[PDB]
DNA sequence: GCATCCGTGAGTCCAGGG
DNA sequence: TATAATGGGAGCTGTCACGGATGC
């Protein structure tokens, strides 16, 4: 078991961009505490650490510009996104982040046939890559948009499929 | 340095007793009043360390400037409590005892 | 509104009590009703004859039992984590054999939990249902030896826990042996112990050739019983002294001590029947006059020579035949526990009659109290009640395992226990199972099955008697339904004669197409054959049994919502399904309404008498969902006997309301319906449909420590006036309170522990000259994405009829109201096994409307239907399309119901509903509607030359319509199917499922961050996250999930604190987990070393560990 | 295999 | 897909090779301050909060972009590290 | 006592110590406190002279654990019990209108 | 798969096909220390066959083996690695009697100990990789040329 | 232009038994023993099955069931088997220098009348990505040694095959390679992810037995 | 040596636990 | 610390492949 994870329901979204994924305001802000407790002394919002921290701790205490600053913090961050039973490596892959209201992460069409994940009520667990280093791996080994053929035929995995071929054919 | 290999090997009496901090002689675990270690058991801080960082069990020294000393009154080394996770202790055997890895595991490599 | 009823078969018999499974099975153990006297030797009854009468001297034997009254009613059990039950006593006399004294006393035993009237118990304040348990039936059996295509097995098999499985085999050597408790000896060495002489088993044995010399051994009948049972004691019992009278114990024990063999009733009838012979009772030999008498072993012996030479009249047996599998109901369960309970304190009982100089003074009750306890918490058949909905309940009383005590191990079970077995026709459902590992394992009772005296599940069946069908039903098992040829209930009858010349019937399930002259038996009705949850699902005959399936298994789950409604289209058993699992309140007697609250509806019945019913209202049910009663008559209303008085929860009119029947459209949109997700509109949350209410229940103790008290107070240390605005006096949060994630419920303060503020704390203190306070706040705060409103607190504080267990100074609950309204990642499902989560919530402008403005409520894939071939939901529209518009609703029972032509006539009387409307308000046909009458004429779906009215109505007839698209006004293309659809919101919540970490709480051992989000746990990141890792190369992601993400201790510290300072994260050092497999291996006397390259050691312990 | 049956039989030795 | 990205896999020998030195120039970057960035300021990488345009804070897309420039030089053995590390500490302090 | 390993529910999944935090070893979050405590300590502290913040931290035990008396510190620096008592006193006056002027210690004290 | 239409690369079953084909077993020692029927790796007996043709001595004739997926993964040189796979009580007492040495080169024994695996950004052909911009560069150039 | 039809003929959803199913006739079941039942559903589930149909579907509908839930376990279980004799396995190297190389047959033997041309999707995954071991030259064309076969230069084989040009095809394999602990980057071939060689250090024993292991599931 | 008769460890992922 | 007391109870059930160990 592991720090800076998450998990909730997973739900279609279609205005995603391949390389992003729908993660809820709430869960990003438990996911990336650390960071959004340092980006708000940065600024205004709390004098130091553990002002912030008290701040964010009571809901009722939370105010408009941590979100804001919570923006900051993800720019051009990607997280690991994770359905199980994870039968190859697509069963995880690396997604810039987009803040959300909701609490379902939001998955895009096209890597669903690579995580075998439907919209039936499946969850997905969620990582944040803590490091450059990770961070640096995450972006150029594991985005979704730098998968697209199959290790195991060469064949492509991210491809047409269900309404995109109804449409098209149609 | 940086650990570059892995060995396991049989344990002799002697490399156990080398680990052993002390020889736990009795059954006893915690006091059932004061609910702290019984003498010469299964949780005593004479042999395993201090349940308290750089405190001895009596209360003698509690500071990290006494480091390595071992307390006179009760015993107990002053370092950090962590290493009730590192010590190991022995039980001397009145009788000789077969480890059943080596019997049951068949064949038997004693056999 | 007005309900048509379709279909022309009139069932002869109502469905049985729904729960009489539960309810006569453990009436019949206790016999509670029963004088003493009277009794039979059955249940706990029959658990008091076994033990006692206690001897050796001493004897203490038993007269009789008694249960009192429950010393608490159901809801106080319920408030106080009470177990609801009746005290047990006992009158018991102690004789002294030489003396001649008798002492007699009624002793109490303890208490026996009860079951309620809806066939479920409270344990420790929460429901629960024993589960029935499918087992192999005892008896006598014969079956194909799998190594020896000639040879065959005979098994003997007892009752569970109540003596061995004895086989007999006819060996290569061609001796005839008897396994027992794994020990293969010959068995004519037993025969010869019952008294059999050679000369008997030849006259009795010679007819199938030369078997029975495989069985002449001249060294045995050359030994006289007494010889031979010693000889068998011997080689039974290696190193026992072969004592004679401990041999004849030993024996006697194991073949003919009936209390310790016992083949039960069912195994006694049906080794009776097999083996053609008669039992004394229920043992394989008998005691008498001082030497054993065989009951079973010769005719077994019979049996098996026979069916291996082959003579007519024997056959081998089909193990998982219904006649050979039969059910463990709640009652017999019980008394197994009982009885083992019974038998230790039988055992105590003996020991103080060895030790000592009263019958009290010889009964300790404790380890029978300890056994029914252990059977009504942890057993696996001892389930936390699934009331989600009335229905679940009901259903889970139904349920079958063939798993627990005495029964299969999963990841073992084969493909044959989890097959549908042709016996299971109007016994088993063959639908409804689950879809994980456990598939085929959990079954459920058909909805016109009964479980007979002896276990086996009876189906009913009319006679038929030359070609007329009488109103005589008759229950059978499998074994006598193989006897006939049965008709199906769908074959066609004038009157009561069968008015076909050709007629569907089974034979051994075998269907065959025979004279009416053949016909014996015929069905009572399709709903024999399946569940109660399956007999729910309307056009059934349409839909693949794999959906349906999930259908079934999906209204389980259905939440009951604030405006529920029953479907518009019914199979016509949603009221029974109300009635019998206690959702409403009902008139007991004719009579007139005189009182009507929220709280209470008083009537008047025809005896002049007042009777009152209270109305449970904002019950919290085990899963949270809300068990609150509704009136639904008003004061002067004349009600019959059997009127409904008030409507449950999931209850509309006294019919079952499982969801909502909101308009849907069939059709793709714009990729938020991708894939099984789902599309909804704002207007369902405006009009509160699919809204549901749901309370959590938070509790806090205040114990006595060694420091000093905890308190629950207000007066919490460094709180403003803010965080306690709305606690009361005594430090608990006020009813009707809004409570948010952080917010304080009960204000706690402990005592701090021991310590020595380090020397930065010093300073710091004296630089405010603030004296540290003496206590800590530890209070109970509402947790992460929880809230509501207060609407209950208990306050249970030592001192005041109240005790807690030792040290605990008070406890305080607080309850917690949340309206749920349907959100984003909510789970909606239909009866036919589509299911799906909710992806998207439109504005109404955005929503898809007919021409006269209705925009639809829900917008459903018709990708979701072909692979899936569950076409009853595409049914159930047509048909709700008509109802919309007809103001009325249907019952279509399954197998019976709408045929395409009759929604076919009710979609024309719609459509002139739907259409002349518009024709006289003054409109024509639209152009739009033109546009897509020239698509549909081009795709073959209407009859060029007609007018636009004409071709309309011709696809209103194939249930579509035209279709405006909300953000354009241009029309979809083509028309599309719309109709009503009855859709439920189930309790799978995302409000319950979202979860994050950043850090948290470790693991002792391994400190590793901790699982479940009640403890703020981590994910997961197990071997196959690890694999994918590892198979991507990325090396540091990985390191950091294995290191600085759990178990490495200052790597975790200081990758925090390098965040928190904006650097960069630190390089990892070792996992804890490893210096722990590592200390474990010492443990183990091995030695291991991490080397350097030159072989020198290197410690992973810094010094620490090493003297 | 049974200890208790081992220590029962050598005390029935004596 | 990370803009660029078919031609920095064009750059190295490995795609591991290519990770390697991403993360190693942004640890470079964010140690300094992102003083020894080989970027014109026109050329920086921009984000855009409520205030107005600033200066990127990832310092993995700024690495990124830079390897595009071909300004940086990368392979094995080109420099001892301890006189690399106190070279770019003598032309590029470190906050204290 | 009961056992660690006592299961929780049917299969052989869960353990009771499964359960249980440990309540020992600081949380990075509250080491973390600590280190931003201490640096925050030595940065007040720079304010005032050498012997001031000596004084100080020999008499609060910040330098070797324990708390000096006023003789020692006093021997030490070559002074008076009453002097160094009087110094510690002044420094403690600096650290307070600091402390006062910038908040900078507030948050720490819980 | 070809049979439910699934395309797989036949590479990615030669490489589990290679893994049940690693040992060998000793028809005759030779001039080895070796005894015959001892089972061993295909590369190391052709390690010692070389070493003793170079040193002009007899080499051991052995046969090739081939072993199921399970045993051949318990059969493997790293004792860290066949302990987590099965039958670790097994594997602890064979490793733990000939005093075993696991010298980490696969992905499962580093794993255990945390470590940075030897495949990807943690492969040695690629992790000592160093960047310097142009500037940096020429300067320490600067540098070196003045000693 | 029917939705059931042309959901199937775009691959969007469904396949040909199941829209039978839909609008012809359910057919034949199995019995419990696994035989199939003399006489088959002829309704259509537009029809609507009877009672008795229903029934004796059921017996299918349930070893469908408990063969995918024991199937999921069994292929998880001989993925870790998988995964464990292979994790070692990685990219260490460019080239081990291996002369030695397996040849890929293009024919295979029928009734053993003669040979004849093996399926496409049976060469490709023989031959796209590899390294050929030897120089060949057919239709002209010069394929070198140690040029990586792109999926073009896989139908120029199979061409030249039906040509009578060529027969088998001289490749390297891990099979044949030496390297220690893994393979080289010639004898592996292409990473099929990118269309290109593999990167040196790619961890191509967990991506093999991943690889075999995730489509264990749909074997039936 | 050649079979048979044994022990033994194994069985996708998550969740919560009553 | 003294009458005399002298060999125990519990089982328990629908798997399977495989390496090693006992009978032929
Ligand atoms: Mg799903
Ligand atoms: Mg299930
Ligand atoms: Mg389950
Ligand atoms: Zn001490
Ligand atoms: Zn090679």
């Amino acid at each position: 078991r592991v720090d800076y994870s998450g998990r909730s329901v997973i739900v279609v979204g279609p205005q995603l961009k391949l390389h992003q994924c729908g993660l809820p305001k709430r869960m990003a802000l438990e996911l990336f505490k650390p960071f959004l407790l340092k980006k708000m002394e940065e600024k205004g919002i709390a004098p130091n650490v553990k002002a912030a921290r008290r701040m964010l701790e009571r809901q009722r205490d939370i105010k408009d510009e941590v979100w804001d600053a919570l923006e900051e913090v993800i720019h051009g961050k990607v997280v690991l996104l994770n359905r199980a039973p994870t039968l190859h490596r697509l069963g995880i892959q690396a997604f810039q982040p987009v803040l959300v209201e909701g609490q379902s992460i939001q998955l895009h069409p096209l890597v669903c046939e690579a995580f075998n994940a439907d919209f039936d009520g499946d969850q997905m667990a969620v990582h944040v890559p803590l490091s450059s280093f990770a961070q640096a791996e995450a972006r150029i080994q594991m985005l979704s948009a730098h998968n697209l053929l199959s290790p195991a035929s060469g064949e492509p995995l991210a491809k047409p499929s269900r309404d995109i071929i109804l449409g098209l054919y149609y | 340095k940086e650990v570059r290999k892995v060995r396991i090997a049989l344990a002799s009496p002697e490399k156990i007793r080398s680990w052993s901090y002390g020889e736990v002689e009795k059954p006893e675990t915690i006091n059932y009043r004061t609910l702290k270690p019984e003498r010469d058991g299964l949780f005593d801080e004479r042999i395993f360390g201090p349940i308290k960082d750089y405190e001895c069990a009596c209360g003698k020294y509690k500071r990290q400037r006494f480091e390595g000393k071992v307390c006179e009154r009760c015993g107990v080394e002053v370092t950090k409590s962590i290493v009730r996770r590192y010590r190991m202790g022995h039980i001397e055997l009145a009788t000789p005892a077969a480890h059943i890895w080596f019997v049951k595991d068949v064949p038997s490599k004693i056999g | 509104m007005e309900i048509k009823r379709f279909g022309r078969i009139r069932e002869v018999i109502p469905l049985p009590p729904l729960t009489e499974i539960q309810v006569e099975s453990y009436r019949r153990a206790l016999q509670a009703d029963v004088p003493p006297e009277k009794r039979e030797n059955v249940g706990i009854q029959a658990a008091f004859r076994e033990t006692f009468p206690i001897e050796e001297g001493l004897v203490l034997d038993f007269l009789e039992y008694r249960l009192g009254e429950p010393p608490f009613p159901q809801d106080e059990c319920r408030e106080k984590d009470l177990t609801y039950q009746a005290p047990l006593y006992a009158r018991l006399q102690l004789i002294h054999k030489d003396t001649g004294l008798i002492k007699e006393d009624e002793v109490f035993l303890g208490h026996i939990p009860l079951m309620t009237e809806d066939g479920s118990f409270i344990i420790n304040g929460a429901d629960r249902v024993i589960v029935s348990q499918i087992h192999r039936s005892p008896g006598v059996y014969f079956t194909p030896d799998p190594a020896r295509p000639g040879r065959y097995i005979a098994s003997i098999i007892p009752l569970p826990k109540r003596g061995p499985w004895i086989d007999l085999e006819v060996e290569p050597n061609g001796v005839v042996s008897m396994k027992v408790n794994k020990r293969k000896f010959p068995l004519v060495l037993l025969l010869r112990v019952l008294g059999y002489d050679q000369e008997t088993l030849a006259r009795e044995l010679g007819a199938y050739g030369e078997l029975v010399q495989g069985l002449m051994d001249e060294s045995v009948f050359a030994m006289r019983p007494e010889e031979a049972l010693i000889r068998l004691f011997t080689l039974l019992r290696p190193g026992d002294p072969p004592k004679r009278d401990k041999a004849v114990a030993y024996v006697y024990g194991l073949i003919a001590d009936p209390r310790r063999y016992d083949l039960g009733e069912a195994g006694r009838y049906k080794a009776e029947e097999k083996l053609g012979i008669r039992l004394s009772g229920r043992t394989l030999a008998r005691f008498e006059d001082g030497e054993f008498k065989d009951e079973v072993f010769l005719p077994t012996l019979r049996y098996l020579f026979a069916l291996t030479a082959g003579v007519p009249g024997h056959e081998v047996d089909d193990i998982d035949h219904l006649g050979n599998r039969r059910i463990r109901t709640v009652g017999e369960l019980m008394t197994d526990q009982f009885r083992v309970g019974l038998a230790r304190l039988a055992r105590g009982v003996r020991e103080r009659m060895l030790m000592g100089s009263t019958p009290a003074k010889l009964v300790n009750s404790r380890p029978l109290e300890a056994a029914i306890r252990e059977f009504f918490s942890r057993s696996q058949l001892s389930q936390f009640k699934d009331e989600t909905n009335p229905l679940s309940s009901l259903r889970h009383k139904r349920r079958i395992s063939a798993l627990g005590p005495g029964g299969l191990t999963r990841e073992r079970a084969g493909f044959d226990v989890r097959d549908v077995h042709r016996t299971h026709y109007g016994r088993i459902c063959p639908v409804e199972t689950p879809e994980g590992a456990n598939i085929g394992l959990i079954t459920s009772l058909a909805a016109y099955a009964r479980v007979d005296e002896l276990g086996f599940i009876r189906t009913p069946y009319r006679r038929v008697v030359g070609g007329v069908v009488t109103d005589e039903v008759v229950y059978m098992t499998a074994t006598e339904e193989d006897r006939y040829t049965i008709a199906q209930a769908n074959t066609p009858l004038e009157g009561n004669r069968i008015a076909a010349e050709r007629v569907v019937a089974r034979r051994k399930g075998e269907p065959v197409i025979v004279s009416p002259e053949e016909v014996e038996f015929m069905d009572v009705s399709p709903k024999q054959v399946f569940s109660v949850n399956t007999n729910l699902i309307p056009f059934l005959e349409h839909d693949d049994a794999n959906r349906a399936l999930m259908g079934s298994n999906m209204q389980t789950q259905a939440v009951p919502l604030i405006r529920a409604q029953a479907p518009v289209v019914m199979t016509g058993l949603e009221e029974r399904v109300v009635r019998d699992s206690l959702a409403a309140l009902y008139a007991e007697e004719d009579g007139e309404v005189a009182k009507v609250d929220g709280n209470r509806i008083v009537v008047r019945y025809e005896d002049g008498r007042l009777v009152e019913y209270p109305l449970r209202r904002f019950y919290r049910s085990n899963q949270g969902t809300a068990l609150d009663q509704r009136p639904r008559v008003v004061v002067g209303q004349r009600v019959r006997k059997g009127d409904l008085l008030a409507d449950g929860p999931a209850s509309e009119n006294g019919f079952l309301a499982l969801g909502q029947n909101v308009l849907v459209a069939i059709m793709p949109f714009d990729g938020y319906n991708f894939e099984d997700a789902i599309v909804i509109s704002e207007e369902l949350l405006k009009r509160d449909f699919y809204t549901s209410i749901h309370i959590e229940r938070y509790e806090i103790e205040a114990r006595d420590t060694k420091l000093g008290p905890e308190r629950i107070t207000r007066d919490i240390p460094h709180l403003s006036e803010a965080a306690l605005r709305d606690l009361d006096e005594e430090g608990v949060v006020r009813i009707g309170a809004e409570v948010k994630p952080g917010d304080i419920l009960v204000g706690r303060t402990s005592f701090k522990g021991e310590s020595e503020p380090t020397p930065e704390e010093r300073l710091l203190r004296s630089i405010f000259g603030e004296k540290a306070r003496d206590v800590k706040d530890t209070s109970l705060r509402v947790p992460p994405g929880e809230g509501g409103i207060v609407v209950r607190t208990v306050r249970l504080r030592r001192g005041d009829g109240v005790e807690l267990k030792p040290g605990v100074r008070e406890v305080v609950r607080v309850y917690v109201a949340q309206k749920r309204k349907l959100q984003v990642g909510d789970k909606l499902a239909n009866r036919h096994g589509n299911k799906g989560v909710v992806a998207k919530i439109l504005p109404v402008e955005d929503m898809p409307h007919l021409p006269d403005g209705t925009p639809v409520d829900v917008i459903l894939n018709p990708l979701g239907v072909p692979s899936r071939m569950n076409l009853g939901q595409i049914l159930e529209t047509h048909l709700g399309l008509a109802g919309y518009f007809l103001g009325q609703r249907y019952i279509s029972p399954i197998f019976d119901g709408a045929k395409e032509p009759e929604i076919k006539e009710l979609l024309a009387q719609a459509f002139e509903v739907y259409f002349g409307k518009r024709k006289g308000e003054g409109f024509g046909v639209d152009k739009r509607e033109v546009e897509v009458l020239r698509r549909a004429e081009k795709l073959g779906l209407v009859t060029p030359g007609k007018t636009p009215e004409e071709q309309l109505k011709e696809l209103f007839l194939q249930g579509k319509v035209v279709l405006y698209d909300g953000r354009t006004g241009e029309p979809i293309e083509g028309p599309i199917v719309v109709g009503q659809m009855f859709i439920m919101k189930l309790y799978h919540m995302v409000e319950d499922k979202m979860h994050a970490r950043s850090t948290g709480p470790y693991s002792l051992i391994t400190q590793q961050p901790l699982g479940g989000k009640a403890q703020f746990g981590g994910q997961r990141f197990g071997e196959m996250e690890v694999w994918a890792l590892e198979a991507y190369g990325a090396a540091h992601t990985l390191q950091e999930m294995l290191t600085l993400k759990s178990d490495d201790i200052e790597g975790r510290n200081a990758a925090y604190e390098a965040i928190i300072k904006g650097e960069d994260v630190p390089e990892p050092s070792v996992p804890e987990s490893f210096r722990v497999l590592v200390k474990e291996l010492q443990a183990l006397a091995l030695d291991v070393q991490t080397l350097d390259e030159k072989d020198n050691p290197v410690d992973i312990f810094e010094g620490l560990a090493s003297k | 295999s049974d200890p208790v049956r081992q220590y029962l039989h050598e005390i029935g030795q004596v | 897909a990370e803009p660029g990205i078919d031609k920095l896999f064009g750059m190295v020998d490995s795609k591991y090779r290519l990770t390697v030195v991403v993360a190693k120039r942004a640890q470079q970057l964010l140690r300094h301050g992102f003083k020894n960035t080989v970027l014109e300021p026109e050329e920086r990488p921009k984000m855009q909060t409520l205030e107005g345009l600033f200066d990127d804070p990832n310092a993995v897309t700024w690495a990124m972009k830079e390897l595009l420039t071909g300004r940086l030089v990368f392979g094995e053995n080109l420099v001892p590290e301890d006189r690399l590390q106190k070279e770019m500490e003598r032309l590029y302090p470190v906050e204290r | 006592p009961v056992s660690l390993e006592t299961p929780i529910g049917d299969e052989k999944d869960s353990f009771y110590g499964d359960f249980i935090p440990d309540e020992h070893l600081p949380s990075p979050v509250d080491a973390a406190t600590q280190s931003l405590l201490s640096e925050e300590l030595e940065k007040a502290l720079s304010k005032l002279s050498e012997r001031e913040a000596m004084v100080l931290k020999l008499r609060k035990g910040l330098i070797d654990g324990r708390e000096h008396t006023l003789e020692e510190v006093g021997a030490f620096f070559g002074v008076t019990r009453e002097r160094i008592r009087q110094i510690e006193n002044k420094a403690l006056r600096k650290l307070k209108y600091h402390e006062s002027r910038t908040r900078k210690l507030r948050d720490f004290l819980d | 798969y070809r049979a439910q239409g699934v395309k797989l690369h036949d590479k990615h079953i030669e490489i589990v096909v290679r893994q049940m084909m690693k040992y060998v077993e000793v028809t005759d020692p030779g001039d080895s220390r070796l005894l015959e029927g001892q089972v061993l790796e295909k590369w190391d007996v052709e390690a010692l066959n070389e070493r003793l043709i170079a040193e002009g001595k007899t080499p051991v004739a052995w046969k090739p083996l081939l072993m199921g997926v399970t045993k051949s993964a318990l059969s493997t040189k790293s004792w860290l690695s066949a302990a987590s796979f099965q039958n670790t009580t097994h594997v602890l007492t064979e490793a733990a009697i000939a005093g075993k040495k696991d010298e980490l080169i696969g992905l499962k024994e580093n794993v255990i100990l945390g470590r940075l695996i030897p495949a990807g950004t943690g492969s040695d052909f690629v992790r000592f990789t160093q960047v310097v911009d142009q500037k940096t560069l020429k300067a320490i150039e600067e540098a070196r040329k003045e000693a | 232009f029917n939705p059931l039809y042309v959901m199937a003929q775009s691959g969007a959803r469904g396949n040909p038994q199941q829209i039978r199913q839909l609008c012809g006739l359910r057919g034949l079941m199995q019995k419990p023993s696994g035989e199939t039942f003399e006489v088959p559903v002829r309704s259509s589930f537009r029809e609507g099955l009877t009672v008795l149909e229903y029934f004796i579907s059921s017996h299918g509908a349930r070893k469908g069931g408990a063969d995918t839930a024991l199937r999921t376990a069994d292929s998880g279980y001989l993925t870790r088997k998988l995964v464990d004799v292979t994790h070692e396995i990685v990219v260490r190297e460019a080239d081990c220098g291996t002369t030695n190389y397996i040849s890929v047959p293009l024919f295979q033997p029928d009734v053993t009348r003669s040979l004849r041309l093996r399926k496409r999707a049976d060469i490709e995954a023989g031959l796209y990505g590899r390294v050929l071991a030897r120089e060949v030259e057919v239709l002209g064309v010069r394929l070198e040694e140690g040029r990586y076969l792109s999926m073009d230069d896989v139908h120029l084989l199979i061409k030249a095959a039906e040509a009578g040009e060529i027969q088998e095809v001289p490749v390297r394999s891990p099979l044949t390679c030496q390297t220690r602990y893994g393979v080289c980057q010639k004898c592996y071939g292409y990473d099929l992810s990118m269309a290109r060689p593999v990167s040196i250090g790619e961890a191509v024993g967990i991506v093999a037995a991943q690889s075999i292991g995730e489509p264990g599931t749909q074997l039936t």
